[PDB]
């Protein structure tokens, strides 16, 4: 069909009916191997947010995004998907200044808001109302502040899947630092974790970077932070970890 | 004290 594929699902949600969508998709997407069908479905999201009404949208997501719930037609929609032109639908939805949807896009658990397209630009560039762009500005702040307490809470209680959860987020990993010190202590989390020689836990940080070379705010580096057959433990885990750091410095 | 418990992690594990 090539482009009024476009067409056909542009009216689809232009309309608002999710089962009258599904209705569509069922019997004038097929077959649903051949990947100019499969093309044109993957923009679904970045079509919702321009012609489709508000119910329309979270029901596409709340169905079809970020869920192995079987679905549907095996539709499977990924919430940070690129434009040809690069663009995330949180990108289009700003552009046009639809201020509601770039709310409840970033109230999404799987949003990253910090995706570059091809123009090398942010979801909160593309909007031209000021309102929208402190709310989205305000929305990072709070999930960074709220993000930051449940990082600080995981390595307290020694939760390690909650922790391989959060720097697997990939929002995260851009708006997250395993190194920062505490404010008014040294201290990255691997000083933090020598003192209390937890070597199950060094090992854990550093392999999800967490380089062994930061000094805390006296100088000292991890490894000068040394049965006692726990403490020889930490010892050679430092040495073998810091040798690895120095083959990428090769001059 | 200077900073809270929350905002006090914020300074820590925030990115700026």
């Amino acid at each position: 069909s090539k482009p009024l594929l476009k067409l056909k699902l542009l009216d689809a949600l232009r309309q608002g009916s999710f089962p009258n969508l599904q209705d569509l998709l069922k019997k004038q997407f097929q077959p649903l191997d051949d990947p100019n069908v499969q093309q044109v479905l993957h923009l679904m999201l970045h079509y919702a947010v321009q012609v489709a009404p508000m119910a329309v949208i979270k029901e596409i997501v709340h169905h079809w995004v970020s869920t192995t719930n079987t679905t549907f037609l095996n539709i499977h929609l990924d919430l940070n998907e690129r434009d040809s032109n690069g663009n995330t639908p949180l990108h289009i939805a700003a552009y046009q200044s639809r201020g509601d949807i770039v709310a409840f896009l970033l109230d999404q658990p799987t949003i990253n808001d910090c995706v570059l397209n091809n123009s090398h630009l942010q979801a909160i560039e593309m909007c031209k109302n000021l309102n929208i762009a402190q709310m989205m500005q305000v929305k990072r702040s709070t999930y960074v502040a709220e993000t930051a307490q449940e990082f600080r809470t995981a390595f307290n209680n020694r939760d390690f899947g909650h922790l391989e959860s959060i720097l697997s987020s990939p929002r995260n990993a851009e708006l997250l630092d395993i190194n920062g010190m505490d404010p008014e202590t040294g201290d990255t989390v691997l000083h933090e974790f020598v003192k209390k020689r937890d070597v199950i836990m060094c090992r854990w940080l550093l392999e999800h970077g967490a380089d062994p070379f930061k000094r805390d705010r006296k100088g000292k580096l991890p490894i000068e932070l040394v049965k006692i057959a726990i403490d020889i433990e930490l010892k050679k885990l430092l040495e073998r970890a810091t040798r690895e750091q120095s083959v990428i410095d090769v001059t | 004290k200077h900073y809270n418990d929350g905002e006090r992690a914020v300074l820590q594990f925030g990115k700026n």
